[PDB]
């Protein structure tokens, strides 16, 4: 566990990836839904796959 | 970002958020010229949601300050304060007007300085990529703050219509009647702004203020430079979802928009608990998370006036209650099920009310690390019970004879007197007939 | 041993070229005597590129400057740097003129001195290791510049086939009628040669100069010397890759082969980011290099007038993006990363467009080596709304009989006022069909 700890960084790994999805995180994962969102809202091809990965970018870009 | 733009207007409405900016800075624990600890990313994990974001390690308030009186924003460079906020793109230093006591002198000034107060609001949002909206931090309180305030809940509403509009207005002390006589007028003006050029406001009151001032603050005289502390304090609390971490409802629109159903029904009452300082000495045995939210759902801390026998033929029908700092949140569902055995929040009767229950993580600071802190945004249907003294006091005025010559000189000459007085019967009457 | 003759001509080429080679001594740090700056060898890997190859330590601006305006000139030789400049292989001391004002007066002026026009660019070209080209810095402002730029339009199309032609055409305000209104006709002769006898211009308006020169730099009323400093920084700007190595398309005609898409379409539009002094506070800790393209993948700095609104109507084709100085490059590849996903320069629908990124070091002066720097050269087909704007003012003025014989009075006596109108259309519809 002191090389788990420091030399490894796993427990915040697992809060980080809790973060992705199970939604623990902030506007992260907000302010990467409502673009695709406003998109759902008047039916227009939302996947697009390019401009997600760009989404999740710029997700994880706020809060800093 | 979720930036919203502060429209602060008037001598009463600059004031109160002005200590909105110092709590901010007082528990971010910044210099205002300087990013001095680490507390701003520990502590806070948004910082220019509301803030100019970070170019110099600096943050810059998204507000603007513009009033008739230059000398509420005088005082503000005998503060070190201006350099905080600065001196074009926050406020124009030495930006006259009126008298200013004219409701129709400050109405007049946002039609021939219209080219600049769209621009200053535009001159501060060179980093909202995703506007939020704006919110007039404007008060009812003078001739200065309600004008201007006025014309801006116009151009704001056919411009940016779905996008936030929400004031803070504060109806001046209705026990005074000698003190400020132009009140019906500038109320009832407003009033009929806030219904239809607008969405959503959140009211409040001076009279059922200082109620309170007395009984928690424990003042010896009301003045207005305490009651601008009650104030400031429940403007922060208000954005402990957007500043910090949340999910559910994690925008300023995200909680508001869930406190209406109907328009005109969206006037929220303010309440919050923790102003008396004998309960840092009873947190050392526990302050429990089971009685917090009975007394938010007391009506007790009431900032706007109504009466004990309006509320037994009236219900709640929207009711949040938010905890920030210590809540236990495993024993959160605990407090809500003794809530409805004692009856303390009224369900309509028509169908279930709402118990939206919210708790959020904050920085370092006294109401959030070593007391509990309850606040409310409450719905009720008893409203019409300000409409009623406002628009009492507005007839009997004109039975005085009083503002109907003396109000036509500067852009009146019309009758519009009773489309004041009407346009509040709508109101008095469509929220009883939706309500049993 | 790319050694490029600036020729200025004209009242407003020479005032803007003025300016130019006094931004190359303050940037190099050198005296007009010797060697006072080590960063003269060390940031400026190749000292000679404009200036005389050096056999004592001896700078020499390769300029000349000849005009039938002497108001003009005589501000240039009382200088400090008048000693940087020597009359006797650039001007006379107190040289003459022409009528001048009149495209007729310097195009006949220009083959009656036909021998020192063209032994004066040999008399700087006898160190030369090979010339690069020529650059002509000549107005559309007048008939001085306009009639012997027109002159050196063609004979530097045959004298001198191999080398580069490319040119600084700069229009004054075209809605003057009263101090110039022989503009139109004066503009379209040496538009004609600028198409056919040119292969690259530099397109300059008048109208989005002052656009810049009240909102970067904040005049209240407008003046023509906040006017110089604009054209005098874009011209060393383009020099990065060959006043300092570059490594790929390091030559000056490796940037314009892949800006051209063949001649009938080569105008490039010049934008330029620091020219405001609020560039110089996102270099103190560097604002991100993410944003510094994304204000060039919509312009908002533009010395070319046009509307934001032709943008979707219109289809980019080839656009360059000059980063200069310390940028800290290595986020650099993130920023062409989100450039697809906007979408505000919209790339022609039959085939492939093209994002082109450089980066270049420059000397260690303060302008150069801490502001981020965006120099944009567009090649937008929005251009044709400029020639729509010339020839909308030629027809006017035909109508009102004005040049139907006051202009045929010297050196024309045959029709060709026609063939300046068609050979407009074929310009214009061959920017068009480039995105068709």
């Amino acid at each position: 566990m002191y090389t788990l700890k420091k030399d490894y960084r796993l427990v915040e790994y697992l809060q980080a990836m809790r973060n992705f999805f199970l939604l623990e995180a902030g506007d992260t994962m907000y302010d990467f839904y409502t673009p695709i969102f406003d998109k759902i809202r008047e039916k227009e091809p939302w996947l697009n796959l390019s401009y997600l990965n760009v989404q999740i970018q710029e997700a994880v870009g706020q809060r800093y | 970002p979720r930036e919203i733009i502060t429209l602060q207007l008037g001598q009463c409405g600059n004031q109160i958020g002005f200590e909105f900016w110092k709590q901010l800075c007082a528990e971010h624990g910044i210099s205002p010229e300087g990013i001095v600890e680490e507390f701003a990313t520990e502590g806070t994990d948004r910082k220019d949601v509301f803030f100019y974001q970070a170019d110099d390690e600096h943050y810059i308030p998204r507000a603007v300050l513009l009033d008739l009186e230059p000398r509420v924003i005088h005082s503000i460079l005998n503060s070190p304060y201006a350099n905080l906020y600065n001196p074009e793109n926050i406020y124009l230093s030495e930006h006259g007007g009126g008298a200013g006591n004219n409701w129709a002198s400050g109405f007049s000034q946002g039609e021939k300085i219209h080219e600049d107060i769209f621009d200053i609001i535009d001159r501060e949002a060179d980093g909202s990529d995703s506007l939020e909206g704006f919110v007039l931090c404007h008060s009812i309180a003078g001739g200065t703050g309600s004008g201007l305030g006025s014309y801006l809940l116009e151009r704001l509403n056919d411009r940016y219509p779905k996008k936030l509009v929400q004031t803070y207005s504060v109806f001046p002390n209705q026990d005074e009647m000698s003190h400020v006589v132009v009140q019906p007028y500038n109320s009832l003006l407003t009033l009929k702004r806030l219904t239809q050029n607008a969405d959503c406001v959140v009211v409040l009151d001076n009279t059922a203020l200082n109620r309170i001032a007395t009984d928690r603050l424990h003042i010896q005289n009301p003045s207005f430079s305490q009651i601008n502390q009650l104030v400031s304090t429940i403007m922060s609390a208000s954005t402990t979802t957007l500043r910090y971490p949340g999910y559910m409802n994690n925008d300023l629109i995200g909680l508001i928009a869930s406190l209406i159903p109907t328009p005109r029904l969206h006037f929220l009452m303010t309440g919050y608990t923790p102003l008396t300082t004998d309960q840092s000495v009873a947190s050392v045995r526990k302050t429990t998370v089971l009685d917090v939210m009975r007394r938010l759902l007391q009506p007790k801390n009431v900032m706007v006036s109504t009466g004990r026998d309006r509320q037994t033929n009236h219900c709640y029908i929207a009711i949040l209650n938010i905890i920030q700092g210590e809540v236990d949140p495993t024993q959160v569902h605990k407090s809500l099920q003794r809530i409805r055995e004692r009856k303390l929040a009224n369900f309509i009767p028509w169908g279930p009310a709402s118990i939206q229950v919210a708790l959020s993580r904050k920085s370092p600071y006294l109401p959030s690390a070593h007391r509990v802190s309850g606040l409310m945004m409450a719905n009720h249907t008893n409203i019409s019970s300000l409409f009623e003294r406002t628009c009492r006091q507005y007839d009997k005025l004109r039975k005085r004879e009083a503002f109907l010559e003396q109000f036509r000189k500067e852009d009146i000459f019309k009758d519009n007197f009773d489309e004041l007085d009407n346009s509040r019967e709508i109101v008095q009457q469509l929220i009883d007939e939706y309500h049993a």
